């Protein structure tokens, strides 16, 4: 019954991305002083099952001046890596016990930009031709802001597995000994996964969001779908790394209860940022990576190399 | 006179630079700024629940048209041709005839509801106080062939209520 | 507002902004980005139908 | 969006040709409206500007408040936005019993609503970064072009009519 | 049968559960639509989310005033919309053109370009007679695609 | 301790207005669920509260 | 032997749902005006894709900063070790060797 476990994880998470689109706007609504979806629910709660069927009735045109084998291959690789990344992730037991899987996250988070380079090219012209080229350019630069300060906690964890990442935090809630790194951990995933203040991928008044701009609601229904699957997955990855919960072997039930409550709270922030702050005007977006984000990340890197040595506090492995 | 805004140099000493270098680096703004001003969600939302609740209006409101008539009926119009001469948009189209009894009346009366720019110039040009902008925005028909009004629509539309209209004009004729 | 002397007027030429405020964008825009240009236009408070001057 | 600011410059351009002044109460009505449309043309220029940039809420935060003020046109003229009210001989008709216990309740509580945009925008850093030293036309080519006010006096020359 | 005509109690309910309007804000009836997205008579979350892109929208809402120099740019945008598309014209200038019905530079009616479903009259309709306009559009959806393939 | 300080008012408000059937019957049209204070008289059965 | 049947489920469920949206409910033989339209919300773009210098240097610069984090990658494995004065003083070298490559290029970036 291994095969019944995989389907027990793909299916209960497509609701949690469909019942986030509803909480996308109720939370964003009471900031504006207005109620949620009022009339169809009764409370709203039945909105996404009606708002899903309309997309698969509405005619999925392909553009006449488009290519063929590239345009319908990027949504295959969209939902592939958006759902494959949920595998090696402990809660409290992961589906797969990888020896080194923290690196496997970057082995999965690297190839997502290789679909945007397809879809911006595969269909058509300037509102997604050059307008998606400068969306690959922001997402590549926020790995070296990411991969360094992901390594900067592993000097204190001890190894590459994720079971040690819960063992080392039984008494600490490790956001305290590394709170400068925890800041730039947030803004990276806030800009890499293409969200509200550092936007130009989706597109406000930029490429009039020319990375979708062309998908009718047949193939478009996943892009949004798949994408919303990253944003609840960097939140499930931050809360297993910094704000780690407590594991008890005799009681694994109380792990998940105290766990899903925490990833939901960080997921609120991606909604709660959007209702405050304006955009970044593509220069100043990348003007603060090199000049401003990056030299501090090397500074704490050299700090976290020497401090396990000159404390005589080497983590065991 | 004057007022100068954004005309002030920084202090530029040893003390207040740490006050500004705590801002850029550790964000004493941008959380005290807008992590608190936004939430502040704890007010009661103000949404008119539209199919049941409706919003406030005023007894001089402009809307659907009507033609009143006297106590026991006389079709208060007398076809004096003023409500058609000060429509700015030339909607009204009157063609009178001497009716058989001797008093003159209309035969055809036509108000487009698309050229109607909703002045209130028909409402106030009338001497015999007949054509009244009535207070009901109920509209939204599905054909352009329909919004052209005849005479015998307006009377029906003007006798679906007069308890509505005559409560309004009695309140408001004292100013004009 | 040229008035001839009877009930219907002669020419009525309107002066409104948008002739001054938007002929002087081509000077104002050169050197900056493209995403600076949408930042420029909002401060003139351009309302159309008033460029019907 | 200017409703009573236009027709203020048509009625005044026909009274000159007639040799007629408006009567004294007809002048303190026109100012109470001609300086209340300057709280409508400036709500829009500071919100829709900051919606093109991308801030969501101060649009919604001000228009929820703005609907207390399209109420005031309906109670006096009859209608919602475009009111044919000002005439070339002063105001059409008198304003009802009221509007002085309702402008006063309104206008004693507007300085807090404008105390929100100061904390949304002014000492904000990202919006200051989106707008400093951008579009600096300041010369006497910024008067050779024949500009009227702001994009004048906001840059130098103090003058208004 | 009872099997097939029951299925259009879902598809003709799914099609009226979330409309996605494009709007053409051109003239004064743009602003009196924006007050409906303002949270008093709040347009969104009574079923119908606001403005989107031209590739994804169901039901467009013409407003303002269509001149000659906007007449081809309307019809081009109407083509890209999908098959279950609907057209609502608000405003008294997309009904026969307000005034400016007699001046040279106005397309006299906006039905002469596209087929339009629900006409809403009034210089600016008060965002109160526009929710009543769209609640007439949802009542229009009583059609069925069953008993078409099942009759003929 | 506001979890029971103000729910006590809402307990009679939610439950004891029309029992089990009279509550969810108005819930399925909108979230207009508050029982009003006064009543209207007119006209048919539609008591405009 | 499930790793490898832990993903071929996930991709055959992925390619299932795309062909029951792109194919099946689709086939637009009716009117389906695919004329000259569908041009990405525009018209005819007679120009090709022009070169942009400031968007090439962003590609190369990343690539040379990407290499020596893989040298920097086995630092946690370089902890449980022998002689560690060597291990500390060599680990500090590469970061400075990455840092100087900033400061030379930092005197000329351009509008990136
Ligand atoms: C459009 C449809 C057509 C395309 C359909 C196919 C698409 C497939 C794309 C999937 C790409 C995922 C590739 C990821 C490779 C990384 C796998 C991995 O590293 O697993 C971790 C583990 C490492 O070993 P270890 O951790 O030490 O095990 C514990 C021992 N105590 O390793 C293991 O546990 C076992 C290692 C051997 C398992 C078999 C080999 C894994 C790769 C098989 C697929 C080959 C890749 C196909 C090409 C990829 C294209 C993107
Ligand atoms: C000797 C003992 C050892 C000493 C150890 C001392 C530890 C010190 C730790 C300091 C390092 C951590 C702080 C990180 C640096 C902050 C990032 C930064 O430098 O931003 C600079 C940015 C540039 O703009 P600026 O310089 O201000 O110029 C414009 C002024 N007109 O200006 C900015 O402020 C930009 C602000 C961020 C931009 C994104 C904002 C979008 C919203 C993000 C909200 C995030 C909220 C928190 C994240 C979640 C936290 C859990
Ligand atoms: S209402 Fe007055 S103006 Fe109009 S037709 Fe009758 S008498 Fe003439
Ligand atoms: S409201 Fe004005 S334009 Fe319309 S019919 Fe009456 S007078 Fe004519
Ligand atoms: S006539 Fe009506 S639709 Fe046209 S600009 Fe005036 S208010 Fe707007």
């Amino acid at each position: 019954m291994f095969m019944i476990n995989i389907l027990m994880l793909i299916i209960p998470i497509l609701l949690a991305v469909a019942f986030l689109t509803l909480v996308e706007r109720k939370v964003l609504g009471y900031m504006q002083l207005r109620k949620g979806p009022n009339v169809v629910g009764p409370y709203g709660l039945l909105q996404p099952i009606a708002d899903a069927i309309k997309l698969f009735i509405k005619e999925p045109l392909r553009p006449a001046t488009s290519s063929a084998s590239m345009f319908i291959l990027a949504p295959i690789m969209a939902l592939g890596l958006a759902l494959t990344m949920w595998i090696p992730l402990p809660m409290p037991y992961p589906l797969i016990n990888m020896n080194l899987g923290v690196l496997f996250m970057l082995a999965m988070s690297s190839l997502a930009v290789y679909s945007i380079l397809w879809s911006g090219w595969a269909s058509n012209s300037k509102y997604a031709l050059i307008g998606a080229l400068r969306a690959v350019a922001q997402t590549i630069s926020y790995e070296v802001t990411l991969a360094i300060i992901l390594l900067s906690v592993l000097l204190m964890s001890g190894s590459f597995t994720l079971s040690t990442l819960i063992t080392t935090q039984e008494q600490m809630w490790l956001i305290l000994p590394a709170w400068p790194l925890a800041m730039m951990w947030f803004i990276s995933t806030l800009a890499e996964t293409n969200r509200a203040p550092f936007d130009l991928t989706e597109g406000e008044s930029e490429l009039v969001s020319g990375f979708n701009v062309e998908y009718a609601a047949g193939p478009f229904a996943l892009f949004f779908m798949a994408e919303y699957a990253n944003i609840i997955m960097m939140n499930i990855f931050t809360a297993i790394l910094f704000l780690g919960t407590s594991h008890n072997p005799h009681m694994p039930e109380l792990y998940t209860i105290n766990f899903t409550i925490k990833s939901l709270l960080l997921t609120m922030s991606f909604l709660w940022i959007r209702a405050s702050y304006p955009r970044f005007r593509y220069d100043q977006l990348m003007h603060l990576l090199w000049k401003n984000f990056l030299p501090l990340t090397l500074a704490l890197c050299m700090w976290h190399v020497s401090l396990p040595i000159l404390t005589s506090g080497i983590p065991p492995q | 006179t004057y007022k100068y805004v954004n005309l002030r140099e920084p202090s530029m000493d040893m003390k207040s630079v740490t006050d500004r270098a705590a801002q850029t680096l550790l964000w004493t703004e941008l959380i005290r700024g807008l992590g608190m001003t936004l939430s502040y969600l704890f007010r009661e939302p103000a949404t008119i629940n539209y199919p049941f609740e409706k919003g406030p209006l005023s007894p001089r409101f402009r809307g659907e048209h009507a033609l009143r008539r006297y106590p026991s009926g006389e079709e208060r119009c007398i076809a004096c041709k003023l409500c058609e001469a000060v429509c700015p948009a030339q909607a009204i189209t009157i063609e009178a005839e001497p009716r058989a009894d001797g008093s003159r009346r209309t035969t055809r009366y036509d108000i487009d509801m698309t050229k109607c720019i909703y002045c209130g110039f028909c409402q106030e040009a009338c001497p015999v106080d007949a054509i009244v902008e009535g207070p009901n925005f109920e509209f939204s028909t599905e054909t352009h062939e329909e919004l052209l009004y005849n005479k015998e629509k307006l009377l029906n539309n003007g006798d679906k209520w007069e308890a509505e209209i005559a409560a309004n004009i009695q309140a408001d004729y004292l100013y004009r | 507002l040229v008035s001839d002397g009877s009930s219907r007027p002669y020419r009525c030429k309107i002066k409104a902004p948008g002739f001054a405020h938007l002929a002087g964008l081509d000077k104002m825009s050169k050197g900056h980005m493209l995403a600076d240009v949408v930042a420029i236009i909002g401060t003139q408070d351009i309302v159309f139908g008033e460029v019907d001057r | 969006v200017s409703m009573m600011c236009n027709e203020q410059a048509y009625s005044l351009a026909v009274e000159k040709l007639l040799n007629i002044q408006p009567p004294p109460r007809a002048q303190w009505i026109r100012v109470l409206f001609g300086e209340i449309t300057r709280l409508l043309n400036h709500i829009m220029a500071v919100t829709t500007h900051a919606l093109d940039i991308g801030a969501m809420t101060p649009f919604f935060w001000m228009f929820e408040e703005r609907e207390k003020m399209f109420e005031f046109y309906e109670r006096v003229s009859g209608a919602r936005m475009h009111a044919a009210y000002v005439r070339p001989g002063g105001v059409h008709q008198d304003l009802p019993l009221g509007l002085m216990d309702d402008i006063y309740e309104f206008s004693k509580n507007f300085s807090l609503r404008i105390d929100e945009l100061e904390e949304m925008l002014t000492n904000n850093r990202i919006w200051r970064n989106r707008t400093v030293d951008i579009g600096i036309v300041t010369a006497e080519d910024a008067l050779n072009y024949g500009f009227s006010g702001v994009m004048l006096r906001g840059s130098g020359i103090q003058w208004d009519l | 049968e009872y099997v097939v005509a029951k299925l259009d109690d879902l598809i003709n309910w799914a099609r009226r559960s979330s409309l996605w309007p494009m709007t053409f804000g051109l003239a004064c009836c743009a602003v009196e639509m924006m007050h409906m997205a303002a949270p008093r008579y709040d347009m969104d979350r009574f079923g119908v989310v606001f403005r989107a892109s031209p590739r994804q929208s169901d039901v467009m809402i013409v407003a303002g005033t269509l001149t000659n120099k906007m007449a081809p740019a309307l019809r081009k945008v109407y083509d890209q919309m999908p098959e279950p598309r609907y057209v609502v014209s608000m405003g008294s200038c997309a009904n026969g053109g307000g005034y400016y019905h007699y001046s040279y530079s106005v397309v006299r009616g906006c039905d002469r370009i596209v087929p339009v479903d629900i006409y809403v009259p009034g210089c600016p309709p008060t965002a109160e007679a526009l929710l009543y306009g769209i609640l007439q559009l949802q009542k229009k959806i009583k059609r069925e695609k069953r008993l078409r393939i099942w009759y003929r | 301790m506001e979890l029971l300080q103000v729910l006590k008012r809402g307990l009679q408000q939610v439950s004891g207005h029309g029992g089990l059937r009279g509550y969810l019957r108005v819930l399925f049209r909108a979230n207009d669920v508050r029982v009003g204070t006064l009543v209207g008289e007119d006209k048919y059965g539609n008591k405009y509260y | 032997m499930n790793l490898m049947l832990a993903l071929l489920t996930n991709f055959t469920l992925a390619t299932l749902l795309v062909i029951i949206a792109f194919w099946l409910p689709q086939l637009n033989v009716y009117s389906e005006k695919t004329s000259p339209y569908e041009c990405g919300f525009d018209p005819m773009g007679s120009a090709r894709l022009p070169f942009s210098m400031k968007f090439f240097l962003v590609a190369i610069t990343f690539l040379l900063f990407d290499l020596e984090i893989a040298l920097l990658l086995p630092l946690p494995w370089a902890s449980q070790t022998a002689n560690l004065n060597t291990m500390l003083t060599m680990a500090l070298f590469l970061i400075i060797l990455l840092a100087v490559s900033l400061a030379y290029e930092w005197t000329q970036k351009g509008l990136e």
